[PDB]
């Protein structure tokens, strides 16, 4: 709305190599989580088909659909609740105090569903588990959402 | 101060006061950074230094500018003192969260946020409080040896 | 452990010492509703994962910034050095030193 | 440059030229070269490495023609310090195709050709990106060792 | 009364970790105790209760609420009598001499009454015990009474 944002197109001005001012609809799902906004994989996917857009063939952009397709994906950050997210794990290991085991935690979030790789899983423990092989989520999912 | 450290900072201050007339002036900052590799060492570093004293840089006006930033400096044989009575049984490297329990539970000045910054340059071993020695170190002497 | 993941009926199964017991066709129907239920709730907290995965690449791209340089620059010196006299000669004599 | 890098390129310097009286001449650069073995130097080689100056090499020109050739020259514990982040657990040599992937695809210098290139001298487990350490040491000082 | 005692003052700024002269209700306990006064902690916690004041909910202070619950509290010091103490650790063990078996007084002290954990049983048995597992109880009440 302006409030009008205008560090949305300076940031897209980071993300385009070309310096075009356009970027492919294939950096459109990592950037719009870059301006602050969590579309699901699938629902960046949906959106895209949904308006006849091929992310299988190249793709070119303007900051005049990036703009729109921002602004539609930023109604549903409502869907970010970390009751959820911290009942989600508190159900997922036994007694009262919040771990799950290592392998557990990067098995179901590189298998379960969008599949995160590895790399990307190794990445997110790094640092909040400990040589214990329990990752204590209370402070995982208090970091997670720190960015 | 003991004796030693004080003839460490005469020594010091000798070696940056190249005129030897016992006054430490911008000239002598710029050319004992020179002389170390810095050709390009500005006249605003040069006057941030001078605009840390009232009055010329001489060797007791260098020790009480030392003594004021430095009113926690610890010799490492005090340091390596405090850590052998941490670790009364010799030889090992204390436990990571041995020294983060008891730095907050003993002391304000032990607080987590400060004991993460401990662990942000002070590397892992020391950071956990397994190593040691290091730390001791780089506590009378800065930046990585 | 497998039936850990899906987004199926978590209800509509029961485990015992020999075997599971599922229902079909209106527990069958269950479960399925379930199952749309969970996209929903799993489909939204796969996002935030997905999103905040690639979240983490953006600061260790970012770290990683400049020891690459350091690295880049580093080599290309060295290609170009390795053949120059004076180089070589510091390299033989190099030990020498003290 | 660090110091240390520096007080190299001094010594450097000083076993090159002989007369001792600060600049390196052509006859300098023969008697070097002939005190390593080199019997059959011809002056034009040695016209060539003065063809690289505008004046007679003193320190500084030494330094500068040796700046502007190593703008990117790293030394052996930070190229080492880049590599333990490459390898963050520790001790092993990382992947052939894992340096190669990482090279290209977070910069334009690390693109493939060049890494034909890093691998074909830089041998094997060098360019493979499995061992480590050996590429630091050629880095810093060239052929092999 | 001042005999104005302005070191109680003096050691509320060294129990307050921000700085601001309050201190919160969960530790008024320890710090009346390091004050030269020992209410048991059913005491400490009743008292609070009492004055409908709910030590569960966060809580600040104020010296003048700290100052009347110390003077109310110190004339509870006329309980501590040494000849019950000698004579209850000499009712728990036989013969004529005082010595407690190292783990009964250990079992004790963590599971009777107000339960004291069995890292501060080991740091209060920590040098009057020695290696015989026989605590000589006269020395160690003479050394718990010295501080």
């Amino acid at each position: 709305s302006k409030a009008a944002a205008d560090d949305f197109k300076e940031a897209f001005l980071l993300f385009d190599r070309t310096g075009d001012a356009k970027i492919t609809a294939s950096q459109v799902g990592d950037i719009a989580r870059a301006l602050g906004q969590n579309p699901t994989n699938a629902e960046i996917n949906k959106i895209l088909g949904n308006p006849s857009k091929e992310e299988m063939n190249a793709a070119a952009i303007t900051f005049e659909e990036f703009l729109p397709m921002l602004q539609a994906a930023a109604n549903n950050k409502d869907q970010g609740t970390f009751e959820d997210f911290v009942e989600g794990l508190r159900v997922f290991d036994k007694e009262g105090n919040g771990t799950v085991m290592g392998a557990e935690l990067r098995h179901v979030l590189a298998t379960l569903g969008e599949k995160m790789t590895e790399e990307e899983v190794e990445e997110l423990m790094k640092g909040q588990e400990d040589s214990n092989g329990c990752i204590n989520y209370e402070a995982f999912v208090k970091h997670i959402m720190s960015v | 101060f003991d004796e030693t450290e004080i003839e460490d900072f005469k020594e010091a201050f000798t070696v940056i006061d190249q005129n030897a007339d016992g006054i430490i002036d911008k000239d002598d900052l710029r050319e004992t950074f020179a002389a170390m590799g810095r050709l390009n060492v500005k006249n605003e570093e040069l006057d941030a230094m001078i605009k840390e004293a009232s009055g010329p840089i001489n060797f007791t006006v260098f020790l009480t500018m030392f003594g004021e930033k430095l009113k926690g400096a610890d010799p490492e044989d005090v340091i390596m003192g405090a850590f052998k009575v941490l670790d009364p049984d010799g030889k090992g490297s204390i436990k990571k969260s041995f020294l983060e329990e008891l730095l907050t539970t003993g002391g304000g000045r032990f607080t987590p946020e400060e004991i993460k910054n401990m662990w942000a340059a002070f590397p892992p071993d020391v950071a956990g409080n397994v190593d040691y020695k290091n730390i001791c170190y780089v506590i009378t002497h800065g930046e990585d040896a | 452990k497998l039936l850990g993941g899906g987004d199926v009926d978590h209800t509509q199964y029961a485990f015992g010492h020999t075997k599971v017991f599922f229902k079909a066709g209106l527990l069958g129907l269950l479960e399925e509703m379930r199952d749309d239920k969970l996209a929903e709730i799993i489909t939204a907290t796969q996002a935030r994962c997905r999103g905040f995965l690639m979240r983490v690449e953006y600061r260790a791209m970012v770290e990683r910034r400049e020891s690459i340089f350091c690295i880049q620059y580093n080599v290309r010196s060295f290609m170009n050095v390795k053949h120059w006299p004076w180089m070589k000669l510091f390299f033989k004599i190099k030990p020498l030193l003290k």
